[PDB]
């Protein structure tokens, strides 16, 4: 069973760090290109960075470029999100969402609103 | 309540996987090791049905082992006369996109859909001599992935709705709809006594369910990406799935749990189509190499390929009495193996 | 029974060459027509463009308009009835001609959704070959919001202070270089995305377009002849 | 003089026989692969490579006429068939070169436009038409034993070095006609080619600049190959047209004469080569095969 | 309210799944072993058909 349980969210103030992880598990960590998709309170889902089946290829949205640190550790199977100086507008449900396949360099369906591989999510309130 | 809820739903996962792992008293392959292998199945093309202008999508059998429908993406539903290499009917579609067709075992009826969200049934055995449409199904809200004739006036459709439906084609009602998918559903398989079916989705499970009662008795995970194919096998205890992650598994009903992955090291592309042969020993899958390979079932290792399609290889199945599998491509061809 | 067999025989030959005669001539019509796949957000306005080609040209879950333009028949495919999910409708769209990508370059919120849409289409396996005739949208929006200045790009997009206007740029007699420097920023987030790979077996066509253009149906036909074009150079072994 | 310039012709025959007919047998392959792949070029050079391999395969006769020496020891009849098959594989090598180049200038220029025109039934419509209009055209010899006569001498084939009368019009029209035109047309198809390619902006400037040389390499290779035969047949028909009491000349460029018709042979190894073995995608189906 | 009614049709679904009755995966190896030997003659891919009653 694919699950992907993200954990590290709560409140911090204006300017605070958060590290939001994925234990990942029921699939090969290592040939899915994963991603970090959130959820602001009233908006649709928004893709925020992703990271390729290796530690290469790291893209950030606009807005989250230059603070926050997508990190992918294949031998835990986890996936890391370092947030540093987070703003009001970073408010968001964080998802971790995968490749729907394998060793493919496209990611079409991540921002769905039913996706089958995005996990549960986990809130971060910076306030 | 939703964490309460979400508490209780892993602990029933967890009760699930410790039952599944009790009754895994041992493996498939460590009962077949003493099997003797099937050997190097060398199945040539017998004929190559041509004639079709797009992709093929899809292909269905006739019951007789003898007729075939084949879907492709240029609007033209061609039945062959596969031992003639003729077409006895092509019939114009009203939506090019068609994913799926369906052959009724009685002939009389055949059934197409896809991008349009509706089933269309085109009566062949019709007293005006040419192939008409029947019934317009309309009551999905995706695109029909997959088609199947319980019988005359009774068809199971699987759509991207992520809910499968059970219609009654007098009426063109609804029956029964099958829901618990989270995932576009993407093929179906009729069990050979017709009251189960299995689906398999893009949420990387396959779920057996119920025609007449109308819920899912059993989800079956295992999978890693979305599952393209399904087939039960000739008996209704046990049926393989292959999904974008390379691997086939066979999971079986009785036991709730997979008994084997069919998969190997230099296979890195989708499953397309999966069929099993008369006897259950050959699992026959379609890929995106433009090759098909066959599997011993119950050893898992690779038996032969079916190497002559240029283009990926979308549908696969093989005759009701297990002479021949057609193989339709994107390559606008439809091949014959025996 | 073997003369009855020879009748029956006779009969199914002649259903055959039925069968291939209309297959011939629904080939040639096959040939003929173009197929072009429409695709975009729901602030694209695809739609605007389906009914710009419809009213001023030949014109249930699939919106299909068939316009002609030089005497050639193209055939749009608006694809509207289903999910968000599109992972395995669009793999029915490798034989299209092309794929009119719509974007709202104003809305610079789903800019981005927009960009990682493009590169969905440009890196899958089967799209990889399909060249995308790319449609900046929405044009008279995104001069009035640069010039309003309330919305900046920088806040989504941080490379555009220092982004600078290229000299192949051809800005209308009556363009602002804000403007000009914004329209120009949208087209080569899609292009680095489009030059990124696909080789040569793969072109991204930049038109900025907004509700009164009227020669979307011809630019269209430019860039199809170019693709055809292309396609004509390896099929003939020019390439 | 048959025994004179008798050097440079065999071997070069010899190199022809030795690198074509592996490279024609290549590119037939390759024709055949095309047309089952409802390609309208695979017919073009399909015909063209069974021209060439119908060429390459009588230059033994000659090879041999070059080791007897003396007059054709093979016969009257044989003389007849290997002169037409000898003086008609050229101008139908070069009829289907420039189909290829019209059909390829359809392809690119109008590439919307003339679907029916580019199609399988319609290339083998024209490659017959082809045939059958060459091969009537230039079998006038073997129709009429008199013709015959007057263009060949019955002796040693060869092209009856006084050169006769009527055979000096038809020489101006073969030289005017059979490769005059053709060439112009290649020349016109691949000049619209270039200008369509221009228009491109899909195709890069470095694969516009290739598809440049290759057109060039096509278009200049037949004049390189052709030319100076028919500038040579040109010269000696006006002339004797003119001043037929011009006998010092005629024996002077005998030599050229013969040269050049050896010359000729090189098409039969450039056509397969720059029309199947330079594309990467026929050189990877012979790969393949 | 349709999150916590989605959560709850899936604990009813889990729950009704939960209690099936599965036997052990050596019976259905061998159930499955039964119908590929008991078939094995009858499989025309399995077993070269001969060319004689061939419809291909």
């Amino acid at each position: 069973q694919v699950q992907l349980q993200e954990s590290g969210g709560g409140l911090v103030q204006p300017g605070g760090s958060l590290r939001l992880s994925c234990a990942a598990s029921g699939f090969t960590f290592s040939n899915y290109k994963m991603n970090w998709v959130r959820q602001a309170p009233g908006k649709g889902l928004e893709w925020v960075s992703d990271i390729s089946q290796s530690g290469a290829s790291i893209s950030y949205t606009g807005s989250v470029k230059g603070r926050f640190t997508i990190s992918r550790d294949n031998a835990k199977n986890t996936l890391y999100l370092q947030m540093n100086s987070l703003k009001p507008e970073d408010t968001a449900v964080y998802y971790c969402a995968r490749c729907p396949a394998p060793f493919t360099r496209d990611c079409f369906d991540v921002t769905s609103t039913t996706y089958a591989y995005r996990g549960q999510g986990t809130q971060v309130t910076v306030s | 309540e939703l964490d309460q809820l979400r508490q209780e739903a892993e602990q029933l996962k967890n009760q699930i996987r410790d039952a599944r792992k009790a009754c895994a008293d041992a493996t498939l392959s460590q009962i077949t090791n003493n099997i003797d292998p099937v050997g190097r199945i060398q199945m040539r093309t017998r004929r190559t049905l041509r004639g079709h202008l797009a992709k093929i999508y899809a292909m269905h059998w006739g019951t007789d082992s003898r007729l075939l429908v084949s879907a492709s993406q240029d609007g033209k539903l061609i039945i062959w006369d596969s031992y003639t290499t003729n077409k006895v009917h092509a019939i114009p579609l009203r939506s090019s996109w068609v994913m799926t067709c369906a052959y009724a075992p009685s002939g009389n009826y055949v059934a197409c859909g896809g991008l349009d969200n509706i089933c269309s049934i085109y009566n062949l055995k019709t007293r005006e001599g040419n192939v008409r449409v029947s019934r317009e199904l309309a009551g999905h809200t995706g695109y029909l992935s997959c088609c199947r004739f319980l019988d005359d006036n009774q068809i199971v459709t699987s759509s991207g709705d992520t809910t499968c439906a059970l219609w009654d084609i007098e009426t063109g009602q609804q029956t029964t709809t099958f829901t618990g998918h989270t995932g576009d559903v993407m093929s179906l398989s009729l069990a050979p006594d017709t009251r189960l079916f299995v689906s398999g989705a893009c949420d990387a499970s396959a779920k057996l369910w119920d025609v007449r009662e109308g819920m899912c008795r059993q989800t079956f995970t295992g999978h890693e990406s979305d599952i393209n194919a399904i087939c039960f096998f000739p008996n209704g205890n046990a049926f393989a799935t292959g999904s974008d992650d390379a691997t086939c598994r066979l999971f079986d009903l009785r036991a709730d749990q997979e008994l084997m992955t069919y998969s190997h090291d230099n296979i890195i592309c989708g499953i397309t189509s999966v069929s099993f042969s008369k006897s259950g020993r050959l699992l026959l899958a379609g890929y995106d190499d433009f090759n098909c390979n066959v599997w011993d079932a119950l050893k898992a290792d690779r038996a032969g390929v079916l190497a002559g399609h240029d283009n990926r290889v979308s549908c696969l199945g093989v005759t009701d009495d297990g002479m021949a599998v057609a193989t339709g491509s994107w390559d606008s061809f439809l091949k014959i193996w025996n | 029974k073997t003369e009855d067999q020879r009748n029956e025989e006779k009969a199914q030959r002649e259903a055959n060459k039925k069968i291939e005669k209309q297959l011939q001539k629904d080939k040639q019509v096959y040939r003929a027509t173009h197929r072009l796949l429409l695709l975009g957000a729901d602030n694209s306005g695809k739609s605007t463009i389906v009914k710009q080609m419809r009213i001023l040209h030949g014109g249930s879950g699939i919106f299909e308009t068939k316009f002609q333009v030089d005497k050639v028949n193209f055939h749009m495919f608006d694809v509207g009835g289903q999910r968000d999910e599109r992972r395995k409708w669009i793999q029915c769209f490798n034989d299209v001609t092309a794929i009119i990508f719509v974007v709202d370059s104003s809305d610079y919120n789903r800019l981005q959704e927009a960009l990682n849409l493009f590169k969905s289409i440009w890196n899958n396996r089967w799209l990889r070959t399909i060249s995308v005739i790319l449609f900046l949208n929405k044009q008279d929006l995104l001069a009035e919001k640069v010039l309003a200045g309330k919305s900046k790009i920088e806040d989504y997009f941080p490379e555009f202070a220092r982004y600078t206007t290229p000299e192949d740029a051809t800005p209308e007699p009556g363009e602002d270089p804000r403007v000009t420097r914004a329209k120009y920023f949208i087209r080569d987030e899609f292009l680095r995305i489009s030059t990124a790979s696909g080789d040569g077996r793969h072109y991204c066509y930049p038109h900025f377009t907004c509700a009164v253009d009227t020669e979307n149906a011809r630019r269209i036909f430019n860039d199809c002849r170019d693709i055809i074009q292309r396609m004509h150079l390896r099929q003939y072994e020019l390439l | 003089d048959s025994r004179v310039d008798h050097l440079f012709p065999p071997s070069l025959y010899i190199f022809v026989i030795g690198v074509g007919l592996p490279t024609n047998c290549l590119a037939l392959w390759a024709a055949y692969r095309q047309v089952q792949q409802r390609n309208e070029l695979g017919v073009y050079l399909m015909n063209l490579s069974i021209a060439d391999l119908l060429y390459i395969c009588t230059l033994p006769l000659w090879v041999d006429y070059f080791l007897h020496h003396d007059n054709w020891i093979h016969g009257p009849g044989s003389c007849k068939l290997f002169g037409f098959i000898f003086y008609t594989n050229i101008y139908i090598s070069i009829a289907f070169l420039c189909c290829i180049s019209v059909d390829r200038y359809l392809a690119v220029a109008h590439p919307l436009r003339f679907a029916r025109l580019r199609r399988v039934k319609t290339a083998v419509a024209v490659s017959s038409v082809v045939w059958a209009t060459e091969l009537g055209a230039n079998s006038a010899p073997l129709f009429h034993d008199e013709l015959f006569r007057d263009r060949y001498n019955h002796t040693f084939c060869f092209e009856k070095f006084p050169m006769e009368g009527w055979v000096a019009w038809m020489n101006l029209y073969r030289v005017f006609v059979g490769f005059l035109f053709p060439w112009a047309l290649m020349l016109l198809s691949y000049r619209g080619i270039l200008r369509a390619v221009r228009g491109s902006v899909s195709t890069e400037r470095q694969e516009k600049a290739k598809i440049k040389r290759l057109a060039l390499s096509l278009i200049a290779i037949v004049l390189v190959c052709f030319a100076p035969y028919h500038v040579l047949l040109l010269s000696r028909s006006a002339i004797y047209l003119g001043r037929p009491w011009d006998c010092g000349f005629e024996e002077r460029v005998f030599s050229a004469y013969h040269s050049s018709l050896a010359f000729t042979s090189l098409n039969c190894v450039a056509d397969p080569i720059l029309y199947c073995l330079v594309n990467e995608g026929a050189r990877s189906d012979v790969a393949k095969a | 309210t349709a999150s916590i009614a989605q959560a709850r049709k899936l604990v009813e679904q889990l729950k009704m799944e939960a209690n099936i009755d599965r036997i052990k995966v050596s019976k259905a190896a061998a159930d499955l072993m039964a119908y590929c030997e008991a078939h094995a003659k009858e499989d025309p891919l399995l077993t070269p058909v001969p060319a004689s009653e061939n419809p291909f």
